[PDB]
């Protein structure tokens, strides 16, 4: 009856919470966009007056917003200044994106994220390497004894998508092309449209605090009301039984 | 007559329903549970004259399956799948069977197992080195590393059969292990392929998915709806009682 | 049965049951005591 | 069950492996030659809920974890020890 | 006859039912009217087997008119 609407209530608030919570734990998280609910109220009967029938949560919404950066000094680890993913290769073949500048190098030279999976496209450190230079506009440089010039060795290139919103979330830090966000465009770091690349900084979660713990309140506030709801109509019901 | 029936029935699967209910509460805490959903389903009584009786009958249309939270616990054989994932244990009848409990235990001589189901691979059942730190990959690698010996050796071992197969074409059978049913066998094989799309999480073990919204307002409609059967029950009963006189002249 | 519907059937449980009980063999924080005949285990051994 | 209990409790994991990290890096500041530690974090499995094409998928995430722990191998500063037994490195070299 | 009133929509996509849109059907079966017509038909039933039981007695009397 009245029991499938606070139903549904009740799973939307439980949904909010999921996503406060995903949003709380990522706090420490390097390059993490924070996740942010939106309901819709489902189909109305008309018999005019209109009667509801609930809520229900269309898409989670992610804000693409440039975090603050935090200052280590691993030569190994770069920050995008405005909007771009790096490119990594999966185990399967597909490729992936993900904004984690903390880059690491594998023992045959090659920068790999921090998981290990390979970064494209493919920059192969040499072993006699004194400093890595990571520039500006994505030039990845080395310096190496007796040498009075340092030596290139490539280009680490951004993907720009159109709409950023859509990508999947694989989990481990990886988003994944979709219809809503296809035809990814590598770029140069600085030029059509593509955000710069900052050596030694690490990019912060964009998750706000105070703005979490507001809507922790509202969502308990509003669970309670509607288990207050749920409640009354059993009560109503066993009433209604008793005749 | 048998209209004190019609109700009853509803009575008495409503009572089916609360089983159910208690087995998925009951199970709460237990790593991989894909909770039973319930549905009543009305059935007519086809003949002369009048079509006035339905009745009732319970089922359970399989399991649930969103995946669950998941928990972490630092322990490397403990694994998490993406979702519509499963992993193939060989079942007690010789025969595979799927299950989403990652919790992997080693035997005293190296089998792999999982709830005493020993777990399959692609080559069969796994044989560790005895006693070795196990590591699995994002994609089901094994590595094993010896006790005593260097590190430059954790060498792989095996890899884990991980199945794709999503909700509609799975059954549960009686001992808690998921396996395929008649048309998905006919559509996709006897025994299915390891898909080397799914993502494996070494660390993680999860839970069940047992939502307790949806069981309280399953045990609040269960009990309203009990209560209206045993009174159409009563009714029927006082009727019936007072009907009976007429056979007196 | 045999089959755009649902499936039919019915399907009861039966409850839960606890099956093993498990301890988390990993390495312990080392803890200083000064007297001469405390130890401790770097890695997988028990004393006899 | 379907609970946010079971996301704090990996926030709160994670929060102590940093902790772990920061104390470790504490109780070795006299150390001779020793590099810092830094947890890098990184988020778990999301699920995806089907929607009966949409611009945004309806995605929940599930937690954090620790995944890698990196060491700086930058050159830390040389103190004098009068000891003649006593050398440094200037660069990248470990001894046998 | 069957009703014709809207059906009750319920949003659960993952069920087999549901349309594109998603809503699964449930039935339109409203519990206070059952319960008040169960009511008036057993008080309509009672009513008019008292009018049996009433008329009865009458029709076996009627029968001693001729002897």
């Amino acid at each position: 009856s009245s029991l499938w609407i606070a139903k549904t209530g009740l799973d939307a608030q439980q949904t909010n919470m999921d996503v406060i919570a995903n949003n709380l734990a990522n706090v420490s998280t390097n390059g993490f966009k924070r996740q942010r609910a939106v309901f819709e109220d489902l189909l109305y009967q008309t018999i005019g007056l209109q009667i509801g029938t609930g809520v229900r949560p269309v898409a989670t919404e992610r804000l693409h917003s440039q975090g603050n950066l935090s200052q280590t000094n691993n030569s190994k680890d770069v920050a995008i200044k405005g909007q771009g993913f790096f490119q990594v290769m999966l185990p399967d073949g597909t490729s992936a994106y993900t904004r984690d500048g903390s880059f690491q190098v594998d023992q045959n030279g090659q920068l790999v994220t921090a998981g290990g999976f390979q970064v494209q496209p493919a920059i192969t450190i040499p072993a006699n390497a004194l400093s890595i230079t990571i520039g500006r506009d994505g030039v990845v440089s080395v310096t190496q004894q007796g040498q009075a010039a340092p030596v290139q060795v490539g280009q680490l290139n951004l993907t720009t998508f159109m709409n950023d919103t859509g990508l999947e979330s694989i989990g481990e830090n990886l988003y994944i092309e979709t219809q809503s966000s296809g035809a990814p465009n590598e770029s140069t770091p600085g030029l059509n449209g593509a955000g710069l690349l900052y050596q030694g900084y690490v990019e912060t979660s964009n998750v706000n605090v105070a703005e979490e713990l507001v809507n922790m309140i509202q969502v308990q506030r509003a669970y309670e009301i509607n288990s207050k709801a749920v409640s009354t109509t059993d009560q109503m019901l066993q009433k209604l039984t008793q005749l | 007559d048998h209209a004190i029936y019609t109700a009853m029935g509803a009575a008495s699967q409503t009572l089916n329903q609360q089983a159910v209910t208690a087995s998925n509460l009951a199970n709460a805490s237990t790593p991989g549970f894909r909770a039973q959903l319930n549905a009543l389903r009305a059935v007519p009584v086809d003949g002369l004259s009048l079509a006035t009786r339905t009745l009732v009958t319970a089922s359970t249309p399989g399991a649930d399956m969103t995946p669950g939270q998941l928990d972490y616990t630092s322990r490397p054989l403990d694994v998490a799948l993406q979702q519509d994932g499963w992993l193939v244990v060989q079942a007690a009848d010789g025969a595979e069977g799927y299950t989403r409990n990652g919790n992997i235990q080693v035997g005293p001589t190296g089998q792999l197992t999982i709830q005493g189901h020993p777990v399959i691979g692609e080559g069969g059942p796994i044989t560790v080195p005895e006693g070795s730190e196990i590591t699995i990959a994002a994609d089901g690698t094994i590595s094993a590393l010896n006790p005593g010996d260097p590190p430059n050796t954790v060498a792989p071992v095996g890899r884990l059969k991980l199945v794709k197969a999503e909700g509609n074409e799975v059954q549960r059978s009686d001992d808690g292990l998921f396996r395929l049913t008649a048309e998905a066998q006919a559509e996709r094989g006897a025994v299915l392929a390891a898909d080397p799309s799914i993502r494996i999480m070494s660390g993680v073990l999860e839970g069940s998915n047992v939502k307790p919204v949806e069981a309280m307002t399953d045990m609040i409609a269960n009990a309203r709806r009990f209560e209206m059967q045993m009174k159409v029950i009563t009714s029927v009963d006082e009727n019936e009682g007072r009907a009976n006189q007429l056979l007196s002249m | 049965g045999a089959q755009t519907t649902l499936p039919s059937g019915l399907q009861i449980g039966t409850g839960v049951r606890p099956v093993a009980t498990e301890r988390l063999h990993s390495q312990g924080n080392l803890s200083q005591t000064n007297n001469s005949k405390d130890v401790a285990i770097k890695g997988q051994g028990f004393f006899q | 069950m379907i609970s946010s209990l079971w996301i704090a409790k990996t926030g709160l994991d994670a929060q102590q492996t940093n902790m772990d990290v920061i104390a470790n890096n504490l109780a070795n500041v006299s150390t001779n030659g020793f590099k810092r530690q830094r947890a890098v974090f990184e988020d778990l499995l999301y699920q995806t809920i089907r929607q009966p094409t949409l611009p945004s998928g309806l995605q929940i995430g599930t937690g954090v974890r620790p995944v890698a722990t990196e060491r700086l191998h930058s050159q830390g500063n040389l103190s004098q020890t009068n000891n003649s037994k006593d050398v440094a490195i200037k660069g990248q070299g470990f001894f046998q | 006859i069957e009703s014709q009133a809207p059906e009750k929509l319920v949003y659960e996509p993952g069920n087999p039912l549901a349309d594109a849109n998603g809503y699964v059907k449930m039935p339109n079966v409203d519990v206070v009217g059952e319960m008040v017509n169960t009511m008036s038909a057993s008080r309509s039933y009672q009513a008019n087997i008292e009018v049996l039981n009433t008329v009865k007695s009458m029709m076996l009397k009627t029968l001693t008119l001729g002897q």
